[PDB]
RNA sequence: GUGGGCCC
RNA sequence: GGGCCCA
């Protein structure tokens, strides 16, 4: 019986899920407003402990990644991590007008908040 | 000069006539009737207020809404000029109630500034009736998103966004706000919450005016609602709430804030449902799309790519040995397996961006779907169970997740009756949002696009195979219809359908057409719409409640769902998921929804033979000024099209043969009302390049499902016989898909299958078009030196038993 | 001769995509649409010009 | 596919177009 | 992945 | 059950 089995597998992955859920911020922005329902937009936006921004070019990671540390939407952020859509990694010194194209362009920047 | 009037003569064309020279009229009059060339005050008056400059348009594609999409900007250039006069509508109605003047309503007094004068044939005393108005000035709203307006602090173009906070789902006051506002004088009702709706015709009516009263708004509010829950002991959180931008607010009625010993189901309304996977990962952002974006299931970004076409050069020696593929030949090779990088996935998931918001201008719907009922008032259907449905194809995908496990044959056969129908029935209570994956395609063709396919989950459709699955089948196999699912050519079946749709057309020519980018450019109103007419079957199984939550479920599952381009989450604004139980029965309705638009609007901009003159003119009062479900018009109208303007269908294939007399008076179909109606309906130009016009019954029709057609000789008497492009076949006989590369056993059944296609070429003048047939036989019986052989039965299939 | 050498160009990438030549980015790129164009031939100066082209990388290699 | 590879190189010098086969001619000499 | 004819 | 064509 694979319902059984496929059973299984998915009460193991709701189940394993809780290992980055029970946060102590998803209450305390529960217990902010009424009877506890408000969007799944904003959910995994305001519990953020990282974001990736992937970019084509170097037109946008420069007017994006200025610097080592930026705000995004009114909110700060802090460059950890930087790679080029195909996971050789740069630096902000490589990333510049002059070396544009050695690059993969696109460039998947993982920034971390304050 | 000409100056375009809705004239109350009843309706709405072109008539020879401090202010403006042009009126509001003569604009929405030439965004209406878009004849490319012949589009002028169109672009006068989108230059008028530097919307756009001309020289713009000695470009390319400046109309296309599929290539050059900057044509959002020239459209949104006139959006606060919109807004302007419908409030100036609203407050002249009001001017009009307090001054007890009750007279109907027309644009031809507004200028483009917005303001009015002329009070000639108004009766002095009330409800001065917008309908007109609106029912006019519907559907060109979101053409501009012309309430960008409200948008702003103090609804002011010049300000910052509100930061509506980011919690809030509700917004029922603004709803009504935007209502009351543009619809205080609303003489028929709203229900922007509709599971107040009155009916299904109420609830195509008010999620009609969510539609505009949610393009205003962000998307942070739209979308599922979530609270925090505990089955034994621990929490979680859930989507127990959906907000549509169409539907507004919905609440599961039926939930449990405490739990013990959940059930399977339940983990299969918990399994699937979003926010489990959403929250319970990290965050994502690319700069590829222009569509919002949320998260990231895994945390590295993900490409995949294509293995081009194999070669068969055993049948290609074979025939260039008898000189085929020679110089001079129109037996040259055209059709192969193109090959993609890996930017293909978000390169056509972008093409998404064409798509738009609609105002189904609403009592058109209203009237055509009292039309279509007479195409089922012949065919019945009605909830069914899981031991009365006819499925077949189970080996198949069953959605996100699910994808990682198992087949549609488990969930088939897993969830018993009792499971599937106890599911089916707290779907019409609640709304259970999944996800779509997009994934593309192995097709060997000639152009160089990919055109993304759907997958969703099997929760969705399993219920909607419940539902709809009684309807269809009426219809799958009625012959001497006008459909042909399930009709097939073969037997000279072809030739008594064509006898068929002919059977008296008067001045008979026949005509054929095809849609650019259905699948993308698709509103979403015409899908609701659909999966509404689609249930009028199910009067005594069906509630009306239940019927606004089977509405929304649907509308959740499939069409405005969350999706999955990589790793990557987001949503989709629309268009059809070409992988839906109800795919080509759905595009079906929406091909006759486009045949009777093309019907009216013939014949409303369009009349002498007062046979017609009565047709159009109860139209006229039937929709300007009239409600009501009425059977008379219906088949009077319907009765006057099987007889003049007779039809086949299939999906997007309409084929017609047709009166040129009424065609050529402005009563039935010519293809330029279609070219500007999903130019200013389903956001697309149709070029009649690709569309064509037979004006001979005898020479048979140029398209239909990848066949011409011709007219011979059978048993005594000139028939009709169908007859394929060569090329297709040589080039799929010459390029396979790996599958010749597993045995010869089964390409027997490949080559056969193609040869069988084309034994009309037997019958046609041009030799080598035959010899296509002769060296198929021959490379046939090359074959069966190591194993029909003959064309024994190749003849036979024109021979009807 | 304009048939036949579709077909190489088709055979050509077809090998070209055997020996990992997508894990470079850019290099797939150029090969493929040099390919999607050359299925498009109508003079065939261009479309011997587009073979010497994708010849130029196949021997650029070992 | 190593019939693949045996296929292609007859049919370069089937093409027998000038540029190609000194090309050819240039690629045996692995140069 | 959808439904539809065909054939094995 | 396998597969060609078609929307
Ligand atoms: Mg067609
Ligand atoms: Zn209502
Ligand atoms: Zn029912």
């Amino acid at each position: 019986d694979k319902r059984a089995k496929v059973t299984s597998a998915m009460q193991t992955m709701l189940f394993t899920m809780l290992r980055k859920l029970d946060n102590d911020a998803l209450n305390n922005i529960i217990n902010n407003a009424r009877d506890g329902c408000v969007p799944l937009n904003i959910i995994p936006l305001t519990t953020a402990a990282k974001l990736m921004v992937v970019i084509p070019d170097y037109n946008t990671y420069k007017n994006t990644c200025d610097g080592t540390t930026f705000t995004y939407a009114s909110a700060l952020w802090e460059i950890q991590q930087v790679v080029d859509a195909d996971s050789k990694i740069v630096q902000l010194s490589e990333i510049s007008m002059d070396n544009s194209p050695n690059l993969a362009w696109p460039l998947i920047v993982t920034a971390l908040r304050a | 000069v000409y100056r375009a009037f809705d004239i109350y003569v009843a309706g709405f064309a072109k008539f020879l006539k401090r202010l403006t020279k042009y009126t509001m009229a003569d604009l929405v009059y030439a965004l209406r009737h878009f004849d490319e060339g012949n589009c002028d005050t169109l672009k006068e008056i989108l230059v008028t207020y530097n919307c756009c400059d001309d020289d713009y348009f000695n470009k390319k594609d400046w109309y296309d809404f599929v290539e050059n999409p900057d044509i959002l900007r020239v459209y949104a250039n006139l959006g606060e000029r919109v807004r302007q006069a419908l409030l100036k509508t609203v407050q002249f109605c009001d001017a009009m109630r307090n001054a007890g003047i009750v007279g109907v309503l027309t644009l031809d007094n507004q200028d483009l500034n917005g303001n009015w004068y002329d009070f000639g044939d108004f009766i002095q005393t009330g409800v001065p009736v917008v309908d007109s108005y609106y029912s006019l000035l519907m559907p060109i709203l979101t053409l501009t998103r012309a309430l960008t307006a409200e948008s702003h602090v103090d609804t002011d173009l010049t300000k910052p966004y509100i930061k509506w906070d980011l919690l809030k789902y509700d917004f029922t006051e603004e709803r009504l706000k935007l209502f009351d506002r543009y619809f205080k004088y609303w003489d028929q009702t709203y229900h922007p919450n509709c599971v107040n709706c009155l009916d299904d015709r109420c609830i195509l009516h008010c999620a009609n005016f969510n539609v505009l009263f949610s393009t205003v708004f962000p998307p942070t509010s739209f979308g599922p609602l979530v609270r925090k829950i505990f089955v034994d002991g621990v929490p979680f959180v859930v989507s127990t709430g959906y907000h549509f931008r169409e539907l507004g607010v919905v609440h599961n009625q039926d939930v449990n804030l405490h739990s013990s010993r959940l059930s399977f189901k339940e983990l299969l309304v918990y399994a699937a449902d979003p926010a489990m996977h959403a929250a319970s990962g990290n965050l994502l952002l690319d700069k590829r799309t222009t569509c919002f974006s949320v998260a990231a299931l895994t945390n590295n970004v993900a490409f995949q790519t294509v293995k081009p076409g194999n070669f068969n050069k055993d049948f290609y020696d074979f025939a260039v040995s008898k000189g085929f593929f020679k110089e001079g030949s129109s037996v040259e090779l055209k059709h192969f397996f193109f090959a993609q990088d890996g930017n293909a996935a978000i390169s056509d998931y972008d093409y998404y961006r064409y798509n738009l918001p609609t105002m189904c201008d609403i009592r058109q719907l209203l009237f055509v779907v009292e039309v279509v009922d007479k195409y089922f008032d012949c065919y019945d259907g009605g909830c069914i169970n899981a031991n009365q449905v006819i499925v077949n194809n189970l080996d198949k995908s069953a959605g996100f997740p699910f994808n990682k496990w198992g087949k549609a044959r488990l969930y088939y056969d897993s969830m018993s009756y009792e499971d599937q129908d106890a599911l089916f029935a707290y779907t019409k209570r609640n709304v259970i949002p999944t996800i779509t994956q997009m994934n593309l395609k192995y097709a060997i063709s000639a152009k160089n696009r990919a055109r993304t396919v759907a997958g969703v989950s099997i929760c969705s459709t399993m219920t909607n195979r419940q539902f709809h699955q009684k309807l269809l089948k009426s219809i799958a196999a009625t012959r001497g219809a006008t459909v042909v699912i399930g009709t097939s050519k073969f037997y000279g079946g072809w030739h008594n359908m064509l006898k068929t749709v002919y059977s008296d057309v008067e001045n008979p020519h026949l005509m054929g057409w095809d849609y650019p980018k259905c699948d993308r450019a698709m509103p979403n109103m015409l899908r609701i719409m659909a999966s509404l007419v689609l249930a009028r079957k199910h009067t005594t199984c069906c509630s009306l409640s239940h019927r606004f939550y089977r509405l929304a479920n649907e509308c959740a599952q499939v069409l405005s769902e969350m999706v999955m381009c990589g790793g990557s989450l987001y949503v989709k604004p629309g268009g059809t998921s070409s992988g839906d139980a109800t795919t080509a029965y759905a595009n079906s309705v929406f091909n006759i929804c486009q045949a009777v638009t093309a019907n009216v609007n013939a014949l409303l901009s369009t009349i002498a033979d007062k046979y017609v003159r009565n047709l159009q003119h109860r139209l006229y009062e039937c929709l300007y000024r009239n409600r009501d479900v009425d059977t008379d018009f219906v088949n009077e109208f319907y009765a006057y099209l099987r007889k003049h303007f007779s039809m086949m269908i299939l999906s997007d294939d309409a084929v017609v043969c047709f009166n040129s007399t009424y065609a050529s008076q402005g009563l039935v179909a010519s293809i330029k009302n279609f070219k500007s109606v999903l130019y200013y309906q389903n956001n697309v130009f149709m070029s009649e390049a690709k569309c064509w016009t037979e004006t001979d019954l005898t020479k048979g029709p140029h398209e239909f499902c990848s066949q011409h057609t011709m007219l011979v000789k059978q048993g005594d008497d000139y028939v009709y016989l169908p007859y394929p492009d060569p090329s297709r076949i040589l080039g799929a006989g010459c390029f396979v898909d790996d599958i010749v590369k597993t045995d010869g056993t089964l390409m027997i059944e490949r080559f056969v299958s193609l040869a069988i296609d084309a034994y009309p070429l037997t019958k046609h003048p041009n030799q080598e078009y035959a010899d296509v047939f002769h060296l198929y036989l021959q490379y046939i019986r090359k074959l069966h030196d190591e194993l029909m052989l003959t064309n024994d039965n190749t003849s036979r299939y024109w021979e009807p038993e | 001769k304009m048939s036949d050498v579709k077909c190489t160009s088709v055979v050509l990438l077809s090998v070209l995509q055997q020996l990992r030549v997508e894990s470079s980015s850019k290099l797939w790129a150029q090969c493929v649409q040099l390919h999607n164009d050359i299925l498009l031939a109508k003079d065939t100066t261009e479309a011997f010009e587009k073979m010497v082209s994708l010849l130029s990388v196949l021997l650029s290699m070992q | 596919t190593s019939a693949m590879q045996t296929m292609l190189f007859t049919m370069l010098r089937k093409l027998d177009n000038d540029a190609l086969n000194n090309i050819i001619n240039n690629a045996r000499d692995g140069c």
